RNA sequence: GGGGAACUUGAGUGCAGAAGAGGAGAGUGGAAUUCCACGUGUAGCGGUGAAAUGCGUAGAGAUGUGGAGGAACACCAGUGGCGAAGGCGACUCUCUGGUCUGUAACUGACGCUGAGGAGCGAAAGCGUGGGGAGCGAACAGGAUUAGAUACCCUGGUAGUCCACGCCGUAAACGAUGAGUGCUAAGUGUUAGGGGGUUUCCGCCCCUUAGUGCUGCAGCUAACGCAUUAAGCACUCCGCCUG
RNA sequence: AAUAAAUGAUGCAGACAGUACUAGAU
């Protein structure tokens, strides 16, 4: 923790202090839901974890909705970058 | 969320009146302004100043009792709801009380009163209405 | 009453404390309530995990 | 405020129901009299009464009656506008007539609107029959009534800029 | 941060307690978990019994480690029998 | 059960006094009196809540 | 309503901290029950309103030591805490979810609800393979009763536990759907923040989210609710019509 | 020299009707 966030912050910083960046945090969200699935491969039976990765997913989605209805270059961009299909 | 100003307003206007309070704080959007300064002219509140600042801007509501204790603003309900608008035409302009009362209508030009609505023969949103 | 944590100002139990532990423990082993320690109950809570601590490592003993 | 029972009254009884209260020796019968005293001048009241016995509650309630009359406003021997009263389970509404339709409602409401003096009014009940809540909501209906005089007076506008 | 306490029976001399200590602690350098500090409280009699012994010796050490030499730590301590009783706490 | 406190020269009932005293103290008139019988795990929790609040004990 | 351009209060990210029985996995624990072995030791032990069935002279119970195994985690414990709900209470550790505090730096409406659908889902129950200390449906026996296929007592299978899967029902209740705004007060309580003197300990005031009691207006058929509404209003969903 | 207040768990009691019953007036 501490590193990845800074790293994909760094990586996907339109601006100096772009933080708010729905890239970054679909990113952010993105590298979350890989570590949660990482372990439930494993715990299969940590329900809660789930429901925690359901709503991320969630908020995922929405964002990469407004992404496309804002700006599709951008979204594009977003797509060819993360992989996220 | 709050799915409508006007509807928040007009109820935040009648608790105050239930509760005889002299002063209120609302966004003040331009809808709010045009319908208190209607009020306003129409003798239902003693003043109303804005107070545009930095956030949205503010608006002050001074309710009104001309005498001991008697509520100017009796009662307040709102028609025109977000998921079932209601359109009125000039010929079947509403009149509040035998028109003792007063409703304020959005018309095509500028938002009017039923009177002044029905005398410029003009219709439209029935979003109010006063006792 | 009077907390000792909030008039002493102190930090994390530091369970090693076994004469804190002991004073604040009953004589006969149970661990004291809050309405007669005076402590409050994040001191409390505390109070229990190093208690637990303790008797776990043969610090204080389970019966007397 | 109050009004004063110095006046000339047409009291008119609605109903007398009859209670029975339970005791070691047996049920204890007295009369519940409801009744309605005002004048056709604006000017009414309503009243109860229990006694053991059928003109006694009916003083009694005549007494009580006459101080809780109530004034109502009289525009045109009808109401200025409609209103509603929701006292207690009962809802009524009171609508305003032209000059030759008469009083329309149920047995107390009809009863109690002849005594007031008014002629012609539209009435309909929307909940419970009990003539109890029934009086109660009229009453409540005609005391939230305003005046067109007044409402000019309180809005601090002319009667005219009100009615046109 | 790590830290780690340990008891080791009574009947042992010196040379071989410290041979002990030595041991545990090139076990729990196996991966390079730093030693930032050590403490002997010596001999404590214990408030309950166990095994054997009513009294033994107490041994502390600090460790900042990946969480891999303290379960080889666990489990050595666990089999050997040198050591009756020991726990590893976070010092977060 | 009181302690394993001794107290001498004293008369026989003046023991029992401090007996009936110190076994409050002590689980020995509620643990160990109250698991008769099985209590199910609501009654368990709500018995807790009437008791230690209400100072009906 | 559609399209175009700006804004932060709504919404979300980060910054420094805070609590918690939040979940899955691994290890550890000492009380206590049962059994076993041994030393001491006799005539009873256990039990009911009373009694008996039961165990005991092949030596019981009790006492003391040691061992074996299985479930749960006393005191802390408190309408205290967490979780969307069921539910979650010993200790240590690995992997993890959400929440609150000042947010203002960041994007700038990206928000609420949600038919159908998917997932989760007390206890009980079922299938596979283990395990079984106590408790204990069915069952056997001993009592009471006119009768007792029960309430009491003695034993006691499945079950209670573990890994996987299935079932998807409860008074699954706060008998109160989710979100937002407004609507007197006193009152304890949890985790925080700011301040008015004090380095403090601590007193007071203010301000956040949650948890409890009494109470104005208001609502209600009454009971009662009342800033955590069943008050005053808006949006969506499920349900009701002797 | 003084001197303490206790202790509490009670076993049994099954059924009663089909059709019946009071009013009061300005």
């Amino acid at each position: 923790t501490q590193e990845r966030k800074n790293q994909l912050i760094n990586e996907f910083k339109t601006h100096e202090s772009d933080t708010g960046s729905p890239e970054v945090q679909i990113a952010i969200l993105t590298d979350s839901i890989n570590n949660l699935n990482e372990h439930l491969r494993t715990h299969k039976k940590d329900h809660h974890s789930r429901r925690g990765l359901l709503k991320m997913v969630g908020k995922r989605r929405n964002l990469l909705t407004y992404l496309r209805n804002k700006d599709v270059t951008r979204y594009r961009e977003l797509i060819n970058k993360l992989g996220l299909r | 969320v709050m799915t409508d100003p006007i509807a928040d307003m007009l109820t935040r206007i009648r608790n105050a009146n239930m509760v005889r309070h002299e002063k209120l704080e609302i966004p003040a959007s331009k809808l709010k302004r045009e319908i208190a300064e209607i009020l306003k002219r129409e003798g239902f509140i003693r003043d109303v100043e804005f107070v545009e600042d930095s956030k949205q801007g503010i608006i002050r509501v001074f309710l009104k009792y001309g005498q001991n204790n008697e509520r100017v603003i009796t009662g307040l309900k709102r028609i025109s709801k977000p998921g079932l608008r209601v359109y009125a035409k000039s010929n079947e302009v509403p009149r509040v009380l035998n028109g003792l009362g007063i409703a304020i209508i959005s018309t095509s030009q500028g938002v009017l009163t039923d009177k002044e609505a029905r005398a410029k023969q003009a219709g439209g949103e029935v979003l109010a209405y006063v006792w | 009453k009077v907390c000792y944590f909030t008039s002493n100002g102190i930090t994390h139990i530091d369970y090693k404390d076994v004469d804190l532990l002991k004073k604040f423990v009953s004589e006969r082993g149970k661990i004291l309530p809050r309405r007669v320690t005076g402590t409050n109950a994040k001191y409390q809570r505390k109070l229990t995990a190093a208690i637990k601590r303790a008797r776990q490592m043969a610090l204080l003993p389970y019966v007397s | 405020r109050i009004d004063p029972s110095k006046l000339e009254l047409e009291e008119r009884l609605v109903t007398v129901n009859r209670v029975a209260k339970v005791v070691k020796g047996g049920r204890r019968f007295r009369f519940a009299a409801l009744v309605v005293v005002g004048d056709k001048n604006g000017h009414v009241g309503f009243g109860t009464g229990k006694a053991q016995e059928v003109p006694e509650a009916i003083r009694k309630a005549v007494e009580d009656a006459k101080k809780n009359l109530i004034e109502v406003p009289m525009v045109g021997t009808t109401i200025p506008h409609e209103i509603i009263g929701r006292f207690g389970a009962g809802n009524i509404l009171l609508k305003p007539a032209s000059e030759g339709t008469g009083v329309i409602a149920g047995g107390p409401v009809r009863a109690v609107l002849e005594l007031a003096g008014v002629a012609d009014i539209l009435s309909k009940s929307l909940g419970s029959n009990t003539p109890i809540n029934m009086i109660r909501a009229t009453l409540q209906g005609l005391s939230e009534l305003k005046r067109a005089e007044d409402v000019a007076k309180l809005r601090g506008k002319s009667v005219e800029e009100l009615l046109g | 941060k790590y830290e780690v306490m340990y008891i080791i029976r009574p009947n042992i001399d010196e040379e071989s307690k410290k041979a002990v200590i030595e041991r545990f602690n090139n076990v729990l350098t196996s991966n390079g978990a730093e030693i930032t500090g050590t403490k002997d409280w010596g001999k404590r009699r214990l408030a309950y019994e166990i095994n054997d012994f009513r009294d033994g010796f107490y041994q502390i050490v600090n460790v900042q480690s990946d969480a891999a030499a303290v379960q080889e730590f666990d489990r050595l301590a666990k089999i050997s029998d040198d050591i009756i009783r020991h726990i590893v706490v976070k010092e977060e | 059960m009181s302690k394993t406190v001794v107290r001498k020269n004293e008369s026989l009932e003046d023991a029992l006094r401090r007996f009936k005293r110190s076994v409050s103290k002590t689980g020995t008139l509620a643990e160990a009196r109250k698991r008769e019988f099985y209590e199910k795990p609501s009654v368990k929790r709500k018995k807790k809540s009437e008791a230690a609040r209400k100072r009906k004990f």
